[PDB]
């Protein structure tokens, strides 16, 4: 097995200079073996990634899913957990950045099915990861207007050149 | 007075050789443009926008869709440059 | 077990190193690559002739065309340089057209003027003076 | 576990190897990389360019104010490169106009002081010295070292060639190595300029000729989002230069810059440096 | 439409392939050479019996060569110094 | 590979044919040992060559380790700082003699595939091509059918 | 030359508008000089992954 993401929180970066860019604070927190499929929360992690917590907090309880009293409770529990013993002034002012889900430790068992034959039911337990990081979450890239498409076009005919020549 | 091409849109040609007939040489002064041959002088969504550009560019509209990020990956960041 | 190969992790690696670049599962898995990295390597022996062949045919196009622009076409301008006595392969004559279109009018302008010479010879072969540029050079 | 160890000798080398790729260390200076003797590297560096002169007056260049600093600083808890420096861009600038103007006499003071300005600046003179291994001698405080400390280094070096060899062999070393570099670059690719039709006439004026006009000499999809004019500046019913362009002011400007290029006699097709 | 029975090239019924000026104007440039050739090869210079014996010479001495190449086939020379030269690998500085 | 290799245009290292040429080779770095029977080339290629390679060359400047070593190693680093190492483990000292000889000779930058087997600096004499080098003006500068 | 880099490489590949008057000619011969014009095998630096093709009118 593997448990980096406890030991990501340990880390210590040195002390920060007063003229220089405040850092945002990133801080890690998970949950190990929930009773819940890999590719069905990854769903929610889809979902979440890229908004705000306390809008995301209503997202998934009016979700109706299993999924999303599990991946509530880590949340607001990685919440006060960021505020009381990790130096977070704003429980709210803060984005989640790495959402994702993994395998566990499966559990595989017998289906009995018709004519003696045999089908291995494997159980599945999970691992889901999130990580905060304070400030404001970024906007969202949009498309790329009219004037990008000419001058990325316009770029690629000026950037081009002959070939196989002198 | 005969020339193999005519002489007014390029350079003026002549060719040359020398009197023992062993090497050839070319007198090309490119033309000088006259005067008279010259003149005075003086939001949307994406499928408007995809052919409004495609009928502006004179091309299709396959190569303006966006690709993956599987492509966009491999493409060098840091390409060669001559001269 | 006595003798079991310690380095397979290495020699297979080595594969997967050049096959990293494949698509799919080929870069990931060993077999796929074995099969796709040999076929892989075959395909850019023989692509060199390819190389030659697609080049070559690529210099005749632009000889072809810049000849065209000044009112010739390719099979008979070589044969004015080669009768010439001009031994200059097609990738600098095309490159010539690229940079000097003045030089390479002056190519075409000696080659037009030899098949002037050639035609004044077909009326009559010999019993007249020869052209001055279908004049050649002997070596001994 | 299967016998073995050779197997696992060169796979620790494969951790260490893709460790440091992902984990890669600082640069430091190549005197604290092993395999190094001081005064040797001097001596066969100096034989490797093809100089040379005393080690008094090389460790004076090579050494600056900012490591004695820090020399007698450590030592708590010799001689500086200004000089050196002072007399190596000083002939150096004076050298270089000197070939430069020789070699075009119709190039201003003004433009030619600036190509001089540039070649003689930190990201050129910079590339030149850590190309020739100059960082490697030259110690400093921090690292990597700054352009402006490298650049003072560079210029202590030709002082002192120039006290040692002589002008003449200074002069062979400026010329050989800073134009090879100027090669590449056209003019306004590194003097860059405004107004180039406002210096045009006012160089014409100088030139004792009439002011010329901007005209449009062949056009192609005008209409078209890719417009293309070649515009031609006409004095007395005459033609100096010929410029593509974009639009007719890319044209005209691009044309204006043509013609300020073969009045200076700067053109592409001119006669390279000889040797 | 257009198909042909089984295979293109052989059998009753095959595609009727036809000339061109190319091919032609090629074939005949090799037979006409090939008079050429017809030309030359006649008007022999020595008669049969002009030419019986003159290289018997140098075609029996050619072969004693071959003899003598064929005889002379035996392992090669060994030597000391070739033998005792792989000893030379523990050669290390005092 | 072409293609799974990198590429680059044909560049040399501060147009050393001009001017002064330089040996762009900075430093040579044995790695010997007192024992090992692979280290014969190396040690003999010591005693004689590498006398006469530091004479013929004054410009390179040479290191030698001598350490316990199971496999002999010789570093090169050129003015670039690109390092490239070579392993002489069990090679004659004709072999290694050619091998640091041809070292000396190229310059510091990675061999990979060249995108050209030459470079130009000033390829355009004459004006380059534009599509209209090869075709003539009109009277009054007119289009093709245009009355003014 | 004496050109920019930039504006060189512009004139170089840029495009070009032909007219063609199809009054008594064969739709052939007219489809042979315009598909070769079209490619851009007419410049002198054409090249297949380059699209330095040129735009045709018919009338
Ligand atoms: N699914 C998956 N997760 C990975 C992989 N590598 C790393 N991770 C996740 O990222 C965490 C941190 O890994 P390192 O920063 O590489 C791990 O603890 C694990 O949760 C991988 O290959 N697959
Ligand atoms: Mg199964
Ligand atoms: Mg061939
Ligand atoms: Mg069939």
């Amino acid at each position: 097995i593997s448990r980096k993401w406890e030991k990501k929180n340990k880390i210590v970066y040195p002390p920060q200079l007063p003229g220089e860019p405040r850092r945002p604070a990133e801080i890690y927190h998970c949950r190990r073996q929930i009773k819940y499929s890999k590719d069905k929360m990854w769903y929610l992690a889809k979902l979440i990634r890229g908004m705000s917590i306390d809008q995301a907090l209503a997202q998934l309880e009016f979700n109706d899913k299993k999924g999303a009293k599990i991946i509530k409770e880590v949340l607001l529990e990685a919440q006060d957990m960021a505020v009381r013993d990790h130096n977070v002034e704003f429980r709210s002012n803060l984005y989640i950045a790495e959402s994702t889900s993994g395998r566990g430790q499966c559990l595989k068992r017998i289906r009995y099915h018709g004519r003696g034959r045999f089908g291995i039911m494997e159980k599945v337990y999970c691992h889901y990861f999130v990580k905060l990081v304070e400030g404001p979450p970024p906007p969202p890239e949009p498309p790329k207007t009219a004037v990008a498409h000419a001058k990325e076009y316009i770029q690629q005919l000026r950037s081009r050149t002959i070939v196989h020549t002198l | 007075t005969y020339s193999p091409l005519p002489d007014d849109y390029n350079c003026n040609v002549e060719l040359a050789l020398t009197s023992d007939g062993r090497t050839i040489v070319c007198y090309h002064p490119s033309v000088d443009i006259p005067y008279e041959h010259t003149k005075p002088i003086p939001h949307l969504e994406e499928g408007p926008m995809i052919e409004q550009l495609s009928k502006m560019f004179f091309t299709t509209k396959h190569r303006w869709y966006p690709h993956g990020r599987y492509h966009r990956c491999r493409k060098n960041l840091n390409p060669p440059k001559d001269r | 077990l006595r003798n079991r190969v310690t380095d397979r992790y290495f020699r297979i690696q080595e594969v997967l190193k050049h096959a990293r670049h494949f698509r799919g599962r080929k870069n990931r898995c060993y077999r796929l690559a074995v099969r796709t990295v040999i076929r892989a390597f075959v395909k850019c022996t023989k692509a060199r002739y390819l190389k030659k062949k697609n080049m070559r045919t690529l210099w005749i196009n632009r000889i072809t065309a810049a000849s065209q622009e000044h009112g010739l076409k390719y099979p008979a301008l070589i044969g004015n340089l080669v009768k010439c006595q001009v031994e200059l392969n097609r990738k600098v004559l095309a490159d010539l057209a690229i940079y000097e279109p003045k030089t390479f009018k002056s190519l075409a302008a000696l080659a037009s003027r030899r098949r002037h010479e050639g035609f004044a010879a077909a009326l009559g072969d010999g019993k007249e003076p020869e052209g001055i540029f279908s004049r050649v050079v002997q070596y001994h | 576990v299967k016998k073995g160890f050779r197997a696992a000798f060169r796979f620790q080398k494969e951790l260490e190897r893709q460790r440091l790729l992902r984990c890669p260390p600082p640069p430091v200076r190549r005197s604290e990389k092993p395999n190094w003797d001081y005064h040797a590297e001097i001596q066969a560096f100096g034989h490797r360019l093809q100089e040379n002169f005393s080690l008094d007056l090389l460790k004076t260049a090579f050494v600056n104010s900012c490591y004695i600093k820090s020399e007698e600083a450590k030592r708590q808890q010799l001689k500086s490169n200004q000089e050196l420096s002072e007399q190596g861009t000083s002939f150096s600038q004076t050298c270089l106009t000197q070939f430069l103007e020789d070699e075009y006499p119709d190039m201003p003071t003004e433009g030619i002081k600036n190509l001089v300005d540039f070649l003689t600046g930190e990201e050129v003179v910079c590339h030149v010295a850590r190309n020739l291994a100059v960082e490697q001698l030259t110690l400093s405080e921090e690292f990597p070292v700054p352009p402006a400390v490298l650049q003072q280094t560079f210029f202590a070096v030709i002082g002192a060639l120039l006290q040692s060899s002589g002008p003449e062999r200074t002069a062979l070393f400026i010329r050989d190595f800073l134009i090879t570099q100027m090669t590449g670059k056209e003019l306004f690719e590194m003097w860059k300029i405004i107004n180039p039709m406002g210096l045009l006439v006012e160089e014409l004026k100088k030139r004792n000729v009439s002011a010329p006009e901007s005209r449009l000499t062949r056009q192609s999809g005008g209409t078209t989002a890719l417009p293309l004019y070649f515009v031609g500046l006409y004095c007395d019913k005459k033609l100096i230069a010929e410029g593509p362009g974009e639009t007719v002011l890319v044209a005209e400007e691009e044309a204006a810059r043509v013609a300020l290029r073969k009045l200076y006699g700067f053109t592409e097709n001119r006669r390279p440096w000889n040797y | 439409r257009g198909r042909i029975p089984g295979r293109q090239w052989i059998g009753k019924h095959r595609r009727p392939r036809f000339v061109s000026l190319r091919a032609k104007q090629n074939m005949i440039r090799r037979l006409e050479i090939e008079a050429e050739n017809h030309y030359w090869l006649s008007m022999p210079y020595m008669t049969r019996e002009q030419e019986r014996g003159h290289a018997a010479v140098r075609r029996r001495e050619a072969f004693e060569a071959i003899k003598a190449a064929a005889t002379s086939k035996f392992p090669p020379h060994r030597f000391i110094a070739d033998q005792l030269d792989h000893l030379n690998v523990t050669k290390k500085w005092s | 590979t072409a293609r799974g290799t990198p590429s680059r245009f044909l560049a040399s290292v501060l147009h050393n044919g001009l001017g002064r040429y330089v040996q762009q080779l900075q430093r040579l770095s044995f790695s010997v040992s007192r024992d090992g029977a692979s280290s014969r080339g190396a040690r003999e290629f010591v005693e004689r060559e590498v006398i006469d390679f530091a004479r013929r060359n004054p410009g390179v400047v040479i290191y030698v380790n001598s350490r316990p070593c199971c496999v002999p190693r010789v570093v090169a680093e050129y003015l670039n700082g690109a390092v490239r190492e070579e392993s002489i483990h069990c090679k004659s000292v004709e072999e290694i003699s050619t091998l640091v000889q041809k070292l000396a000779d190229q310059s510091g930058l990675d061999v990979i595939r060249i995108r050209k087997p030459f470079h130009t600096d000033n390829p355009s004499i004459q004006g380059q091509w534009h599509p209209f080098t090869n075709k003539p003006t009109t009277f009054r500068g007119l289009r093709p059918r245009e009355v003014q | 030359s004496s050109f920019s880099r930039a504006p060189q490489q512009w004139a170089t590949f840029a495009r070009i508008w032909y007219l063609l008057d199809g009054k008594m000619q064969p739709p052939g011969k007219l489809a042979a000089m315009a598909s070769i014009r079209l490619q851009g095998l007419h410049k002198p630096v054409y090249h297949a992954l380059s699209d330095c093709g040129d735009h045709v009118v018919i009338m």
